[PDB]
């Protein structure tokens, strides 16, 4: 029996404006003897709603507990613990989740790399990478789009942040999206959207296509008329 | 110090300076010089406020509509003060962005079904909210 | 008393160039009463270089067993077992390990991507990416090189394999290296080497330079109409 506690994310705060706590419990044999509750440091009771999921193929059951807390409760760093009690566990399981302090704010940087030249020759698929680096803390939210249409959560993948060996305190992550070769050869556009607290407007976006980003040639035309006009 | 700036456009990044060189010694044989400096962007698109617009590969620079004055000036006539129109010639396209200006956009953000449109920053840094 | 006998991965095999087995046993009251000796199929004794680690703060001790065997015998399907005898243990504990056979094998592909132009315009740093994808199982060992000599592992970072949502049964991984823009602008060369068990020669290399991606045509026309 293992318990996973997920602290609230910045995206959930921005796009929903309601701080929530979740301590998922798995590897449960009986769902009629489970209880999920949250207790404060001083012992004040917190209202928690417990939900029961379906039956997993491995003869296990998962319980989901969603509870409403004030943004201050989490942002203050107040240490919270989720209480899980079961008849098969001689001692209740306790998990400690909190937000660390002494963290500065650093604006992240975003760059897109176009698909490799020798990948398009096979005419199978193309891969685009969105590299975001130089940020703290380590909670980011990257979403891909195609000419204003949000893309499905399944066509792109993202990686957990990892420390940067060069400069400590600044992290990085990247998102990889695949596309059809003909679709990319047509000339469609793609956008990378990242949400973080350090940004002034809190969201930034960048756009790449076939004509921009490692192109083959540059075609320019210039016209300069009325060169002998009145200036005064 | 020896050059006078006439126009300092930012959208077309055009800058014109004029200078007189005292060539030889005859006052009637001094040449008048006009310098034009243009910086063209190769990555910006047709509409700088819409990332989906196609790329731009044609640039037109009319000098008659660049060195033009369009602000009423005050003139003293020993009995009153009046406002005077500098030129009668007075939708222009902005090729490049302006540092003193902020460029923003609207983008749909989906998360758990709900869609929250949020103001973005097309420019890298520019100004802050 | 917990006994763990993990087999070495492909990275250890390709880095130390020798097959070394481990039968480390932790949480031992007295390591003076420990004995590590592997066995082949025939059950012969194994020359084991037993090692003693430091003293854990929780009054526990561990013994490490190192044995060198010819690699040609593991892939043939021979099960190796280490026997550990302790005074507190009434009977020896045996862990039998072998190589899982029947794993699907596919050829990884290597793609190297040059640093972004916008990042280089800031004249601060440059980054390179070595994408390896379409491979199974999850055993990949990737290094970097510069003019034929290797660099410390503190200047590049690699990621663990992650399943590919598009094609079932395929994995992918990435490596990120940092380069000073000035060095990059000098004109040096960087190499990415990927070592996998499915490749015919186990080794593949890719190289990227500063001149990667330079355009071919610069068609420019100018018109001067003094109208
Ligand atoms: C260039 O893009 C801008 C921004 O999308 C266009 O102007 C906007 O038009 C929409 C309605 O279509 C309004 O909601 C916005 O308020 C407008 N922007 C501003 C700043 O007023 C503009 O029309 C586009 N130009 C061309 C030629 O398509
Ligand atoms: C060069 O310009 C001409 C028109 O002046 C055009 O026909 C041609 O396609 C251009 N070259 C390239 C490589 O686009």
């Amino acid at each position: 029996i293992r318990v996973f506690a997920i602290p609230p994310s910045f995206a959930s705060i921005f796009l929903t404006k309601s701080t929530k706590l979740t301590c998922l419990v798995t590897d449960l044999t009986t769902y009629d003897s489970v209880t999920i509750s949250w207790t404060r440091q001083n012992g004040e009771a917190v209202k928690t709603h417990t939900n029961i999921s379906e039956s997993h193929p491995n003869a296990t059951f998962s319980a989901v507990g969603e509870a409403s807390i004030c943004e201050d409760d989490w942002n203050s760093g107040e240490r919270f613990t989720c209480t899980v009690t079961h008849t098969d566990l001689p001692s209740p399981l306790k998990q400690t989740i909190s937000r660390p302090k002494g963290v500065a704010l650093h604006r992240p940087d975003v760059y897109l790399l176009p698909p490799a030249r020798e990948q398009l020759n096979l005419r199978e698929s193309a891969t685009i990478t969105c590299l975001v680096t130089g940020f703290s803390p380590a909670d980011v939210f990257v979403q891909w789009m195609q000419r204003g249409q949000p893309l499905s959560p399944e066509k792109y993948v993202t990686s957990a942040p990892m420390p940067e060996p060069q400069a400590p305190g600044r992290y990085f992550a990247h998102s990889i999206l695949t596309v059809s070769e003909e679709e990319w050869n047509t000339g469609e556009t793609y956008t990378c959207v990242v949400a973080h607290e350090a940004l002034p407007n809190r969201v930034t976006e960048r756009t790449v296509d076939k004509s921009t980003g490692k192109p083959t040639l540059y075609n320019v035309s210039l016209v300069m008329s009325d060169t002998a006009g009145t200036c005064y | 110090d020896e050059r006078i700036v006439l126009v300092d456009n930012k959208c077309k990044c055009a800058r014109i300076t004029s200078r007189i060189i005292r060539s030889s010694e005859d006052p009637n044989e001094d040449i008048v010089e006009r310098n034009i400096r243009i910086i063209v962007p190769l990555n910006n698109r047709e509409n700088i406020s819409d990332p989906t617009s196609p790329l731009r590969t044609r640039f037109v620079y009319h000098l008659s509509d660049l060195c033009k004055k369009c602000d009423p000036t005050e003139v003293e006539l020993d009995n009153q003060i009046v406002t005077a129109t500098q030129s009668n010639i007075c939708t222009e396209t902005c090729y490049t962005y302006d540092r003193n200006k902020c460029y923003t956009a609207v983008v749909p953000l989906v998360y758990g079904g709900e869609t929250k449109m949020v103001e973005t920053a097309l420019t890298p840094d520019a100004c802050y909210p």
